[PDB]
DNA sequence: AAGCAGTAGAGCATGC
DNA sequence: TGCTCTACTGCTTCGATATCG
DNA sequence: AAGCAGTAGAGCA
DNA sequence: GCATGCTCTACTGCTTCGATATCG
């Protein structure tokens, strides 16, 4: 019936990266969130979306408690998504240079997502995160948000950029990255995701690990969302 | 040719004897004939609607022809197969119908010969159209109409040389006088029985052979060969209807337009936007944007690549396969190549993968040629063709995923039962002969529509399975094969 | 696509 | 305050229509 | 332009 | 040096049939 979506971004600086001759990765995540919500826009279906972004310069946040909690910004609540959601994807140039963490829109998605089911029935709860992987981690509490991830029964997709490990454009079934986009930050951030999927979901965790190279080739983004035929 | 049509006459010998019984009291010759031609006008009226077919009766008392000979007298002429024609053509049967003839035509004359080839010869000068093949089909049972002279047996076979060399071929149906294979005298030089085939047989069919495109094959950036997409399976269809005024029976002429800008007034097309609402707003283009938002391609195969047989999986299908060949039409030297591509990629069981635009303005596609290899001996036996063959491919959004979340087995004992029963049900399959009912049914309602004889011919069903054959063939072991592990258990 | 059938245009030969 | 009719109804498959080679 | 079961609003109790 | 008269060959459009996409 009713699905509910849910995407959080990162923004932050390192995502609007320099350009050594292919494409900044926030370009890529762009295009990437324009295929989905222009088709999940124009198949006029009866679902809707709600965004977080983060690592952006200020925090009109919900919660903002201290040093954590910083550059995180519910763009909107669970809407059909009309051409205004679809322009503040469009029109937001501005990348917003101060990046802080990467774990945060998990839990304040999930607590707007909380608050978003008042009295309207949902059968689907799907989190879509792009991520460069750049900034440090924050390890307060661990096992009781996993818990939550746990009893929610909620869905996480990961997209990671091109950086797995002759011209990569974006995807031609070529390579995923070009010669080295990879540093003992990226390193850790990749074994950390991994660590987390494989112990909450399995192996399909190691299966939602999607590159921004073939999430462009292939059609890996719509995943839960249908019946039965 | 391409439409060169078939033609045929009929020609009935009609002399002395076949007109009484043979002294029989079951079945007289002349009727067997009749029926005969009857069933073959029936059949091709739907099944090669397009050919020729002429009625000659010889031998009879009076005559008419445009040549003015003694005792020929034709009935029809070279045309369609036509309804107000078989319903003259059906008066001549049984007794009343014999008499009939008489009192038409008349029985009974000195029979001549070769001058009624002749007659046959200038009904087939006179079409102003293309004939491919002219067939002469004679209906008699006799051995000899020279029995006296010598002179009209050499003019006989004179004349059919005559007709030998310009291409016209004669077979004639030779009626049984007892009901067996007797005569085996001295016609097998004039001619290049059983009438089944030209009794029953062809209720539905259709004559056809066309090339559907005929494209470029491009081995990704210059190299490019001729070939062309020919079809096999068509999936046929009935003919759609005629509007019709029900006074005097003449189509109608239909014209439409649109009109009325809530004032009065046409509208010639170059004043309608095409828009497409989204919810509160439009969007609104031009016709050649819309038409322009689909262009990725010249038309033709693109080659991207080469993979085995084995890993494509013939079972994923969308729509059915088309067969390519080589022509030297569009470049010359093409059959050459892609007989060295084809005992190569057969060789190493290998297949091409091409992405495919058929026409001027299409999305692209992305088809798989695999080759196949051809098959033939002594009887000439004809099941492949030697080319290729265009699998085409799902892209993504044609796969449905089922829910799939129920695994539960059983004990390995039923595998043995139901392997009886499958080879108490073990049959060669086909080679054809499952035809649609609903098309024979509806061929069969207008045959009696625009005959109007009795009723509906109620079609067989062969498409239903035989339930009698099939319980009492198999026998008493469906009651173990339902009640060994799983009967409902209530 | 397939067959055909009808006309436009260019080049040789002529005239003022 | 409790279980069958009922308005809808999304879909699905021919049947008529229009385009293109 | 026609049917086939699926999913929430009414009628007698 | 300019205008006309005459033929043949290749381009081009029409007609019929069949297959494909579309809209109810």
């Amino acid at each position: 019936n009713k699905a509910a979506v849910v995407l959080c971004m990162d923004v932050g600086f390192t995502m609007s990266n320099s350009i050594p001759g292919i494409e900044s990765p926030f370009e890529q995540a762009k295009k990437v969130i324009t295929m989905f919500v222009q088709r999940q826009v124009f198949a006029e279906n009866k679902d809707e979306i709600a965004l977080v972004l983060f690592g952006t310069d200020g925090t009109d946040n919900p919660l903002s408690g201290g040093d954590q909690y910083q550059n995180i910004t519910v763009h909107r609540h669970l809407m059909l998504p009309d051409f205004d959601l679809l322009e503040d994807i469009e029109s937001k140039i501005q990348p917003g240079s101060q990046q802080a963490d990467f774990l945060d829109a998990l839990i304040v998605s999930m607590d707007v997502i909380q608050h978003e089911t008042i009295g309207k029935k949902f059968e689907k709860r799907h989190i879509e995160i792009f991520t460069d992987l750049s900034s440090r981690f924050s390890k307060s509490q661990l096992d009781i948000i996993i818990h939550s991830l746990k009893k929610c029964d909620i869905s996480l997709q990961f997209f990671l950029p091109f950086s797995l490990g002759g011209p990569f454009r974006l995807g031609g079934h070529g390579p995923s990255f070009p010669l080295k986009g990879i540093t003992e930050q990226q390193k850790e951030g990749l074994e950390i995701v991994k660590m987390v999927m494989i112990s909450l979901e399995g192996e399909d965790g190691l299966d939602e690990i999607y590159s921004f190279s073939e999430s462009l080739r292939k059609l890996c983004v719509f995943k839960k969302i249908e019946r039965h035929s | 040719k391409y439409s060169g049509r078939d033609s045929l006459i009929f020609l009935v010998d009609a002399s002395k004897a076949m007109f009484e019984s043979q002294s029989e009291d079951e079945l007289t010759p002349f009727d067997m004939s009749i029926q005969c031609i009857q069933s073959v006008y029936i059949s091709k009226i739907i099944s090669s609607d397009r050919d020729l077919l002429a009625v000659v009766f010889y031998g009879t008392e009076k005559d008419k022809n445009s040549v003015n000979f003694k005792n020929i007298y034709v009935l029809q002429e070279l045309d369609n197969p036509g309804a107000k024609r078989i319903l003259e053509l059906d008066q001549f049967k049984g007794q009343q119908g014999q008499k009939r003839f008489q009192d038409m035509m008349g029985h009974g004359s000195d029979y001549s010969l070769s001058e009624v080839l002749w007659v046959c010869a200038n009904l087939f000068s006179d079409v102003q159209f293309k004939m491919s093949h002219k067939r002469i089909m004679l209906f008699t049972n006799e051995d000899n109409p020279h029995g006296n002279d010598s002179a009209k047996a050499s003019r006989a076979r004179t004349k059919a040389g005559d007709l030998r060399d310009t291409g016209i071929f004669l077979d004639l149906m030779h009626l049984k006088k007892p009901g067996g294979f007797d005569i085996s005298l001295f016609y097998r030089d004039i001619i290049s029985s059983k009438l089944e085939d030209l009794l029953r047989k062809v209720r539905a069919k259709e004559t056809r052979k066309r090339a559907l495109s005929r494209l470029k094959l491009k081995l990704n950036k210059d190299i490019v060969i001729s070939v062309g997409i020919y079809n096999l399976v068509q999936k046929a269809l009935k003919p759609p209807p005629i509007k019709l005024y029900r006074e005097t029976n003449e189509p109608v002429k239909t014209k439409t337009r649109t009109f009325n800008t809530s004032t009065g007034g046409l509208l010639l097309p170059s004043d309608t936007k095409r828009s497409q609402i989204y919810g509160s707003r439009q969007i609104i283009l031009e016709k050649e944007e819309t038409e322009e938002l689909k262009r990725f391609d010249d038309p033709g195969l693109m080659l991207m690549g080469f993979k085995p047989l084995v890993l494509l999986k013939k079972h994923h299908y969308l729509r059915p396969s088309l067969f390519v060949y080589p022509e030297e039409s569009l470049v010359i030297g093409s059959s050459t190549l892609f007989s060295a591509l084809l005992i190569k990629c057969l060789e190493k069981e290998v297949a091409a993968l091409c992405r495919y635009t058929p026409r001027r303005n299409i999305p692209p596609y992305f088809v798989a040629l695999v080759p196949q290899e051809e098959e033939l001996d002594d009887q000439k036996i004809q099941v492949t063709p030697p080319g290729f063959q265009l699998v085409f491919l799902p892209f993504a959004d044609d796969k449905r995923k089922m829910p799939f979340t129920e695994k539960i087995m059983a004990t390995p004992e039923q595998v043995g039962k139901m392997k009886a029963i499958v080879e108490k049900l073990r049959f060669t399959y086909r080679s054809d002969s499952f035809e649609n009912p609903v098309l024979q049914q509806h061929f069969r309602n207008l045959e009696a529509l625009a005959l109007d004889l009795m009723e509906p011919e109620q079609a067989v069903d062969l498409t239903l399975p035989k339930v009698e054959a099939m319980n009492k063939r198999l026998g008493s072991l469906v009651d173990e094969f339902k009640e060994l592990v799983y009967p409902p258990d209530y």
